[PDB]
RNA sequence: UGUACAACGGGGUAUUGUAAGCAGUAGAGUAGCCUUGUUGUUACGAUCUGCUGAGAUUAAGCCUUUGUUGUCUGAUUUGU
RNA sequence: GAAUGUUACCGCAAUAGUAAUUGAACUUAGUACGAGAGGAACAGUUCAUUCGGAUAAUUGGUUUUUGCGGCUGUCUGAUCAGGCAUUGCCGCGAAGCUACCAUCCGCUGGAUUAUGGCUGAACGCCUCUAAGUCAGAAUCCAUGCUAGAACGCGGUGAUUUC
RNA sequence: CAGUCAAGCGUUCAUAGCGACAUUGCUUUUUGAUUCUUCGAUGUCGGCUCUUCCUAUCAUACCGAAGCAGAAUUCGGUAAG
RNA sequence: UGAACAGCCUCUAGUUGAUAGAAUAAUGUAGAUAAGGGAAGUCGGCAAAAUAGAUCCGUAACUUCGGGAUAAGGAUUGGCU
RNA sequence: GAAACUGCGAAUGGCUCAUUAAAUCAGUUAUCGUUUAUUUGAUAGUUCCUUUACUACAUGGUAUAACUGUGGUAAUUCUAGA
């Protein structure tokens, strides 16, 4: 069970819901409603129709809190040294100075 | 009370829908206890 | 979670966003039948067992399903709680 | 449908009734296809038999090359434009209606089909799965 | 699906098998990168936090960072880029690629530690594997072991033993 | 005279597609006064942008309600 | 819809009506039959046709929701907000109604016909028939479904005082 | 439209399927023959639409027969659901 | 407004006269729309739909050289500056 | 000395005669009208910075192949995560 979003104004589409339009080019084209249906055999663009998700996204409408900062880091800091090389003696030579 | 929409993989060894996805409508009918409150008996006669 | 399944788990009842239409929210137990059925929304129904034992292998199929629609049947209803609609439309002129 | 076609078909809505004219979709000569009748449709008075998605037609070439036209013969839709529904419930439409020409068993004529098809029919007809650019 | 699990502090490596939807589901409409607390996965994996890093789906197709779009897509795709190693000077190609947004379409997911759980993975926390290779250059010696441009690498540098069966070389 | 009924009001659900007002360094440009401008200034300019997925309508055969106001004995007839 | 005391609820069932239809594919099976060429069917599965009764979750149609938006002409000084053009025009448009253009459902018992038989005389033999009897059809009678006799019926509730 | 006799047809074989010369019938969507009814008026053809009925059954159910190996077909029965 | 005495809106003047009330069944009369097909309908495209102004480009047979011709076929059109 | 990086080459060769009628081609000009790997010959004291408490020159930075290892597809000189 896939939920589809419109391939005009990106509403979701939930099972058995709208129409499924298939180009010349076989381009596959799934609509919520007939709204965005005519909408799109009316060569209407979408960035240009307030309400679809193309339209808010192009004019950063509401966003706020996605281009807010999140917090995903770590700290390592584990030796293995190398293969063949006795990874003992990689950590007392290891010892450094400066 | 109403009508709505409902997904269900449908099981029909044989058919080309086996094991697949089917959309189908059902109603929904409101069904509260109902309360017993008699008991009627029925006799048979010649006359039904 | 009376509209929702083993593939749902999303608690929610049957009333669709904005309740069953010219008929109200269903608070009880109830029936949910395939198909139509005749007569219309508030109208007493009788359920009755059936009158003989059919072996239809459509009727015998045990179902489970997957997923109600609960969206409103008000409109083209694009959302199924108003948790899913607040999701996906952010905060509004009312609201916090 | 008949003949050669292994496999059943579930319904769907009969878009193209007799005297309808479709694309001719293969690549034999033939530009279009005048629908004459439909094979296995049933009878009732003054209905048109019509042709749906994978069905097997009677057509003439209305337009195409002259040892085309002027005669009978079958044809399968491969594209429809009336919206049918499928039983994973979605209601989808190409955008024409079109048809290849085929003989009584179910091969084709011309060696490729161009545009898109149906799975319906692609799953109907194999020598169609054959030549099939993408199926739905 | 299959998850692909690096363990990339350790250099260990495994892949695991999931069944049940409910539990790869929380993998599902998760970007690359996104990183995903473990104990839905399982609770093997309780805490251990994995960062999505790409994988395959079903007929093999890669994932490509940067796609958005749960599905396949067609690109033109040049030299210095993923999924793609091209042939000849000045190629591009026309190369089908899988979105970057985890599907049930996905044979395989690919995924990186970045936070331990509470719990040791077999394969994994429990073993260690070396860094095949050592510095080469110069300073790059220097900064594997800090020693201020006096030390003189020459017998700071890595030395491999391998045998001749009798006579074992370095 | 009460999980009463009604009229409004509130909340939900829908439809359309961003109200009026105000602001702007947006605007092809254009006038008018000099103190003729190292943004001179004052306005004006289809349209654009912001407050604004706003405003508006939403039962008339949608849903819901602790609010507000109101209503709750007129008429006729019937017996083995 | 008057009258069989009043009124109410729950029921019976006489009589009447009645309903489903046809095809293909898989499989049986390249099987039985055949020198070959050719080439079935019963059971099982999946669909379809013609018909019928509903129904409106979806998809489509409809639009005076004159709901929102848009446009022309003009009239209210401008603005706002509006009037008029037999519903001015256009896009969208809920609700309702609605479409094999949409979805859903369409029951199983008995008795027979033709026909093939059993036992069996007439007629020491023989005969499905004379007595008796078995199996049998899209038929018929039921089951089921629709009315409910306004002069067919039962069960039950309450039954008035100035 | 349907019988009866059976000389013939059917390699052989009258009657599987047919059938001459004759002869007996049925039917009343043929056409005639008649002129009874209507000329102080019974609206003339076909089609559309829609119901119902007949069976001398084209299909569908179940059967009998074949010059029925199978497949196909022909003759027949109960049958107008 | 526009080519206009056209249509549509308005000033002056003049009307607001045409039984009324409540509903919005069937069937109508008058006004409209319909997915996919596109005359298969029908005696017959009956009815209906389609076209339409203007500026530009482009225009066949045949001809009594006057035409045929808006032949056919295209593009363009607001507001504001 | 495999693999891989890097460099160069793959714009030569070979084949055909379809287009092409002032085009191509030819003989003759022009670049005072331009590009040119290569080959060959030449050609480079200057690079920092308010200009004493100096700037790695005894030589400054990582990020990758091959490789190891975990993988995906019926399938290719497909390639993903580590
Ligand atoms: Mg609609
Ligand atoms: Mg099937
Ligand atoms: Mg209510
Ligand atoms: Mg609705
Ligand atoms: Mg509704
Ligand atoms: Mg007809
Ligand atoms: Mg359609
Ligand atoms: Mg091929
Ligand atoms: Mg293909
Ligand atoms: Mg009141
Ligand atoms: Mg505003
Ligand atoms: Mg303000
Ligand atoms: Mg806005
Ligand atoms: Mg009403
Ligand atoms: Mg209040
Ligand atoms: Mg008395
Ligand atoms: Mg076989
Ligand atoms: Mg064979
Ligand atoms: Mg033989
Ligand atoms: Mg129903
Ligand atoms: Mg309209
Ligand atoms: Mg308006
Ligand atoms: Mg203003
Ligand atoms: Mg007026
Ligand atoms: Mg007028
Ligand atoms: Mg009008
Ligand atoms: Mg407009
Ligand atoms: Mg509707
Ligand atoms: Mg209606
Ligand atoms: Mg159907
Ligand atoms: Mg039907
Ligand atoms: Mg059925
Ligand atoms: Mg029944
Ligand atoms: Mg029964
Ligand atoms: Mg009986
Ligand atoms: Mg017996
Ligand atoms: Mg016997
Ligand atoms: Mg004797
Ligand atoms: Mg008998
Ligand atoms: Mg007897
Ligand atoms: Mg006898
Ligand atoms: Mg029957
Ligand atoms: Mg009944
Ligand atoms: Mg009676
Ligand atoms: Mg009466
Ligand atoms: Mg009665
Ligand atoms: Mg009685
Ligand atoms: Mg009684
Ligand atoms: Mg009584
Ligand atoms: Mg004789
Ligand atoms: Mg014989
Ligand atoms: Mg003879
Ligand atoms: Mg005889
Ligand atoms: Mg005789
Ligand atoms: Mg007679
Ligand atoms: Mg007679
Ligand atoms: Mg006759
Ligand atoms: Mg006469
Ligand atoms: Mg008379
Ligand atoms: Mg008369
Ligand atoms: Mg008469
Ligand atoms: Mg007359
Ligand atoms: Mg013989
Ligand atoms: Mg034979
Ligand atoms: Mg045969
Ligand atoms: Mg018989
Ligand atoms: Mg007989
Ligand atoms: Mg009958
Ligand atoms: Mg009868
Ligand atoms: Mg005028
Ligand atoms: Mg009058
Ligand atoms: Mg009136
Ligand atoms: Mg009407
Ligand atoms: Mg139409
Ligand atoms: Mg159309
Ligand atoms: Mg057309
Ligand atoms: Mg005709
Ligand atoms: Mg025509
Ligand atoms: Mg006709
Ligand atoms: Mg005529
Ligand atoms: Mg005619
Ligand atoms: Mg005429
Ligand atoms: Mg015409
Ligand atoms: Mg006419
Ligand atoms: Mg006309
Ligand atoms: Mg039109
Ligand atoms: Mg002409
Ligand atoms: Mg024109
Ligand atoms: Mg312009
Ligand atoms: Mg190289
Ligand atoms: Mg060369
Ligand atoms: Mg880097």
């Amino acid at each position: 069970m896939k939920v589809e979003i419109d391939s005009f104004s990106g509403a979701k589409i939930y099972p058995g819901r709208g129409t499924l339009f298939v180009r010349g080019d076989s381009k596959i084209f799934r609509f919520q409603n007939s709204k965005s249906a005519s909408l799109f055999k009316q060569r209407k663009n979408p960035r240009r129709i307030a309400w679809t998700v193309l339209f808010r996204k192009h004019h950063k409408k509401g966003i706020t809190e996605e281009v807010a900062k999140k917090r995903s880091r770590k700290t390592v800091k584990a030796q293995r040294p190398i293969t063949g090389a006795s990874l003992d003696l990689i950590k007392e030579r290891r010892s450094l100075k400066p | 009370a109403g009508m709505t929409t409902i997904v269900r993989d449908l099981d029909r060894p044989g058919s080309k829908f086996h094991k697949r996805e089917v959309v189908e409508a059902v109603t929904v009918v409101d069904t509260p206890p109902v309360v017993v409150v008699g008991v009627v008996g029925y006799v048979e006669t010649p006359r039904g | 979670a009376n509209g929702a399944t083993s593939f749902d788990r999303t608690k929610k009842t049957i009333t669709p966003m904005g309740g069953f239409v010219h008929y109200g929210e269903i608070k009880n137990d109830f029936i949910m039948v395939k198909g139509c059925i005749p007569g219309n929304r508030k109208r007493i129904v009788t359920l009755r067992k059936s009158l003989y034992t059919n072996t239809s292998r459509k009727a015998l199929e045990e179902v489970s399903l997957k997923w109600i629609d609960t969206a409103s049947k008000f409109g083209k209803g694009r959302f199924q709680t108003p948790a899913e609609k607040h999701a996906f439309m952010g905060t509004l002129k009312k609201d916090l | 449908s008949g003949n050669g076609a292994q496999g059943t078909k579930f319904r769907i809505s009969l878009g193209l009734p007799v005297g309808a004219i479709m694309n001719c979709a293969d690549n034999s000569g033939a530009r279009n296809l005048y629908i004459i009748a439909v094979k296995g449709s049933g009878s009732r008075l003054n209905r048109l038999p019509a042709a749906s998605l994978g069905d097997m037609v009677m057509a003439t070439v209305k337009k195409g090359k002259p040892e085309l036209r002027k005669k009978v013969m079958p044809a399968i839709v491969v594209r429809q434009a009336k919206s049918w529904r499928r039983r994973d419930g979605v209601f989808l439409y190409f955008e024409d209606n079109a048809g290849v020409i085929a003989n009584p068993k179910g091969e084709m004529k011309g060696s490729a089909i161009t545009g898109p098809v149906g799975k319906e029919c692609a799953d109907l007809w194999p020598r169609v799965a054959s030549n099939s650019g993408v199926v739905v | 699906m299959k998850l692909n699990i690096s363990y990339p502090v350790n250099g260990s490596q495994k892949t695991f098998e999931i069944d049940d939807e409910h539990r790869i589901r929380v993998f599902f409409d998760k970007r690359i990168g996104q990183e995903v607390d473990g104990e839905a996965v399982g609770d093997e994996f309780k805490g251990y936090v994995f960062k999505i890093s790409g994988g395959n789906d079903k007929q093999g197709f890669p994932m490509k960072q940067g796609v958005l779009l749960p599905t396949r897509i067609k690109l033109l795709l040049t030299k210095n880029v993923s999924c793609y190693r091209p042939r000849r000077d000045g190629e591009r190609k026309r190369k089908s690629v899988r979105g970057a947004i985890v599907g049930p379409d996905l044979a395989v997911l690919a995924l990186v530690i970045v936070k331990k759980g509470e719990q040791e993975l077999e394969g994994l926390t429990d073993t260690t594997v070396p860094k095949r290779l050592g510095p080469k250059r110069a300073n790059n010696i220097r900064k594997f072991f800090g020693l201020s441009k006096e030390d003189d690498v020459r017998d700071f540098v890595i030395r491999r033993e391998v045998t001749k069966g009798e006579k074992t070389y370095t």
